[PDB]
RNA sequence: AGUUCAAGAGGGCGUGAAACCGUUAAGAGGUAAACGGGUGGGGUCCGCGCAGUCCGCCCGGAGGAUUCAACCCGGCGGCGUCCGGCCGUGCCGGUGGGCGGAUCUUGGGACCGCCCCCGGCCGGCGACCGGCCGCCGCCGGGCGCACUUCCACCGUGGCGG
RNA sequence: UGGAAUGCGAGUGCCUAGUGGGCCACUUUUGGGAAGCAGAACUGGCGCUGCGGGAUGAACCGAACGCCGGGUUAAAGCGC
RNA sequence: AAAUGGAUGGCGCUGGAGCGUCGGGCCCAUACCCGGCCGUCGCCGGCAGUCGGAACGGAACGGGACGGGAGCGUCGGGCCCCGCGGAGCCUACGCCGCGACGAGUAGGAGGGCCGCUGCGGUGAGCCUUGAAGCCUAGGGCGCGGGCCCGGGUGGAGCCGC
């Protein structure tokens, strides 16, 4: 094994921004959040906003 | 949308069980507990769930209200039905059919109620 | 009592014996686990008469009785009481097998809960 | 990913996809581009005509900076100014014509592929093509040379 | 060696290149060190523009 | 008995190789339409949804305007299973109703500023389930660089196909075989 | 004999495989063994094996307890030009005062395109909210006090699986 | 009047591994007394292929193969 | 006339079990026919119509004259009802139907709920009331790669998606 193996990957900035938008949109759907096992019950609103 | 979310959780979920050639789903409002678009208890605007009562007698029927689809705390209305077996089946049948509330799930709710009521009656060897 | 399945079809097996690896009888280093012989002169690969049979897709069992136990049920491995409740609505075709790593205290709970859910347990007497 | 590769499916096959007769030897042919004239002179002639030989005259100490002459065609000439510039200029009734300074956009020579709208324009560039100048005049514009 | 259509490639790997391979795993480290040098210099010449 | 099996399995796409769930929903929609409707338009659209990106070349705005200006094409919807790109060599854009999978931002701005309408394939199903009043367009499939290298070999007499060349100049595959003064020129 | 939970942890001592060997038990033995396919015999183990099913409806016998059916009160749901707040395209009026522009200047400005906001008009509910008015359903309470309803038993009961 | 019969769905692009020692038989055929020798043509085959028959056998005769039950044949057989 | 003793395959066969020409029976292949099961390939194959009213071969409107009727001038007839009710379905990457086919070295491709080690998530996972590992005439699953459970030993970690 050699140290000059490719360890690092570069992703396009537009694709990285795309992934964040998709992650944010999914975080507002309670079905997807419960499918992560996040125990969102008794939570008043899934897009929880506090002062 | 139900179909959009189903394409996300179809094979990737915390409730998904894959084991010895069969698949199950353990979300709380899934009658028959099967990984299917029709029976998934999280992705629809109206779902029906049948669970045993808090104590050992009766059936609690859960229904998703139309409003507050993004409000988990108030999304579910639960009714405790504790009467004889034939009356319990009739009440669940009327809630699904007379309201036109998910008539696709009528028999599945009734079978699950019979299983729960049977499991509550004493076991004699 | 003995819980019975919804249907009990006649299970037909095309072969009950196991396919053994070639020359696994002659050597200890050669385990009986099947290997396809890729030898230029191999007579098992060439299908000579009176030799070790090679598995092929023709031996596959009926899809109506595939993975069926002799009792008529199909087995589902279970580790706790909650996993047992997944078989509430398929208890006439599926049975629960408790995993070997489940302790003695937890087996009593799974067996007791399965008894009142009409879920057949393959191994209810283990670790009694 | 090593789990998606052919080696995983080549376990148990005595020859690793390389044959029993010819085998996988070190360098059955030459090394690199060896034998391009002797035993690989079908591959070289079929797929690389012109590979061998000398053509042209050498030029020592070539500095590409003085041969720098970026080009722009007439079909992209109006993209070097804003859309509002072209619309306002067309709607104007007098003979006033907007100026596109091609050198300001990083092009030196203007070529004449395409066609121009019937809208007079003053174009500044270091070099012009013969057909480019004729098309700018035909629309009603002028070609201005800049050093 | 050649197989049907392709490019005549001439890689420069005939010269024991593995002894001289420059890996850039210290690249993030030299960014922090350059940055801390700039900040220290700016404080040392504080009123002066530090550019 | 006495048959050949080397051509029994037809090699074609029966589903998109993509995992894009939004494309999978349109494939679900147009799979239903191709089955329950006698329209051959829905069958062609379903095939192109499966196809790869090289088989779905971008369609220039200029070419769509060219093809939608032909006689009898007025008040019809241009359907592209692919991307609609902007052409800067076109200065006037008329009003067009275009349905496409993707539209570039500048193309969408120019189409909308002209008074046109952009539709997705789910809105096209709602408006024209049969595919009536549409013009089914496609980008140039052989309009990409790999096809300059394909075909009759460069070192073969009447071939005009581009060789695979590392760098372009006087010293790169120009002497022997490309010139009567150096060996030959076919 | 003793220590230790354990000497099946006893100073190259965690676990302790295979090759090879000793012993016990069983079986067999003149074509070297070993193998594939069929059976047959014997043996170890297994089957809450050893009087064999379990569900639904109906029919009788006798027992128990009552809510049921309907009606009244309260609570919660589901559905739909009636109203209001939103989300909005387009469309005008700007306190706008905003971002840009290879538009004009007479840096400051004017002009244009958008962005958001304000007011008026204009379309649609589904990952977008309320309120009347009905219709339907469920739950709790009351009354309903027995030819209704429900719960268990028996028949070697009948139909379906 | 889709201008003979019969049968069949076709066309086309890219990338491409292994191979580039062969051998046998009917017929034809060159050298050699000849050879289970050397060299050719056509077709089939063995090599890559097991199965029934030729006692045995790479190539002959029959026939080509997913796991099975019934029936019937091929080539070859039916004293043991 | 050829060298170990030996080969119509052997034994043996002579009103034939020899030679030639023929008949009728009969025996056997993985070939042929019928049937079952597995897979592969093909059908631009079927299913979003989960409905108690529902379904292929035409429907929807308004003008005049008419006959079959319910009514005794209305074609209203998504609204029907002494039952208020009617199995399963559709992980659409799912399910279902029909037809044909299945040899394989070198080699190519696909699938793998086959297996090994480590990482990110997840299983309100398992575990000193016993993890890993090892042994097994035990019960089984899968065409197979392998896997699950019972029992013994062991003593601290391990696995599913």
């Amino acid at each position: 094994t050699k140290t000059w193996r490719r360890w690092h990957r570069r992703v396009n900035t537009t694709q990285k921004r795309y992934a964040i938008c998709s992650a944010l949109a999914a975080s507002a759907l309670p079905a997807l959040v419960m499918s992560k096992g996040h125990r969102i019950e008794e939570v008043p609103e899934l897009p929880l906003v506090v002062e | 949308s139900a179909h959009l979310q189903w394409m996300v959780v179809r094979n990737c979920s915390s409730f998904l069980i894959k084991r010895n050639k069969q698949t199950y789903s353990t979300e709380p409002n899934n009658l028959k507990a099967r990984n299917s678009f029709r029976y998934n208890g999280l992705i629809h605007r109206k779902t029906v769930g049948v669970e045993p009562a808090a104590d050992g007698k009766g059936v609690v029927v859960v229904m998703k209200r139309r409003s507050g689809q993004r409000k988990p705390a108030t999304s579910y209305v639960r009714t405790t039905i504790n009467k004889n077996a034939r009356a319990t089946l009739s009440s669940i049948r009327h809630m699904i059919r007379k309201n036109k509330y998910r008539p696709d799930l009528r028999m599945a709710a009734i079978r699950r109620a019979s299983a729960i009521l049977r499991s509550q009656k004493p076991v004699v060897v | 009592a003995a819980l019975r399945p919804l249907v009990k079809p006649k299970i037909v097996k095309k072969r009950t014996k196991k396919f053994i690896r070639h020359q696994s009888d002659r050597y200890v280093k050669i385990k009986r686990n099947w290997r396809k012989p890729r030898g230029i002169d191999n007579r098992v690969r060439r299908r000579f008469k009176g030799q070790i049979l090679m598995p092929n897709i023709g031996y596959g069992s009926n899809k109506k009785t595939k993975h069926m136990l002799p009792s008529g049920f199909r087995k589902f491995l279970v580790h706790n009481v909650k996993e047992l409740e997944v078989l509430l609505m398929c208890n006439k075709s599926y049975c629960a097998e408790i995993a070997h790593n489940v302790s003695s205290k937890n087996r009593k709970a799974i067996v007791e809960r399965a008894a009142q859910l009409a879920i057949r347990v393959t191994n209810p007497n283990a670790r009694l | 990913p090593s789990r998606l590769r052919k080696t995983r499916k080549l376990r148990g096959h005595v020859s690793h996809g390389h044959g029993r007769i010819g085998k996988h030897r070190k360098h059955p042919g030459g090394r690199g581009n060896a034998g391009g004239m002797h035993h690989h002179r079908i591959n070289f002639d079929k797929y690389h005509p012109g590979y061998f030989g000398k053509v042209g005259m050498r030029h020592y100490h070539l500095k590409r900076n003085q041969s720098f002459c970026p080009t722009v065609n007439l079909d992209k000439l109006w993209t070097l100014v804003s859309e509002q510039t072209r619309v306002n200029a067309a709607k104007n009734k007098t003979g006033v014509a907007p100026i596109i300074d091609v050198v300001r956009s990083g092009y030196y020579k203007v070529l004449g592929k395409g066609k121009l709208p019937k809208q007079p324009v003053i174009v500044k560039a270091k070099f012009f093509s013969r057909r480019a100048e004729e098309k700018i005049k035909g629309v009603g514009g002028a070609c201005v040379l800049v050093a | 060696a050649p197989s049907r259509n392709g490019m005549i490639l001439k890689p420069h790997f005939h010269k024991d290149w593995q002894q001289r391979v420059d890996t850039w795993f210290n690249q993030p480290a030299r960014k922090i060190r350059r940055r801390k040098a700039r900040q220290a210099k700016a404080r040392r010449i504080a009123p002066r523009p530090a550019s | 008995v006495d048959i050949r099996h080397n051509k029994d399995r037809k090699v074609r796409r029966k589903e998109p190789k993509s995992q894009d769930i939004y494309l999978r929903l349109l494939v679900k929609l147009y799979r239903f339409l191709a089955r329950r409707t006698n329209s051959t338009f829905n069958q062609v659209v379903l095939k192109r949804l499966f196809m790869s990106r090289t088989n779905r070349p971008p369609l220039s705005l200029s070419r769509m305007i060219r093809k939608m200006k032909l006689p009898g094409r007025e008040n019809k919807t241009a359907v592209v299973v692919g991307t609609v790109t902007d052409d800067v060599r076109i200065l006037e854009v008329p009003k067009l109703k275009v349905c496409a999978l993707r539209v570039s931002s500048r193309a969408r701005s120019r189409i909308l500023k002209a008074g046109g309408k952009i539709l997705t394939f789910d809105q096209l199903a709602l408006e024209s389930p049969k595919g009536r009043g549409t013009v089914l367009l496609s980008g140039p499939r052989k309009g990409r660089e790999v096809y300059r290298h394909f075909g009759k070999a460069p070192g073969t007499p009447h071939s005009h196909t581009k060789p695979y060349v590392r760098s372009k100049g006087r010293k790169f595959e120009r002497a022997r075989g490309r010139r009567a003064s150096r060996g030959y020129k076919n």
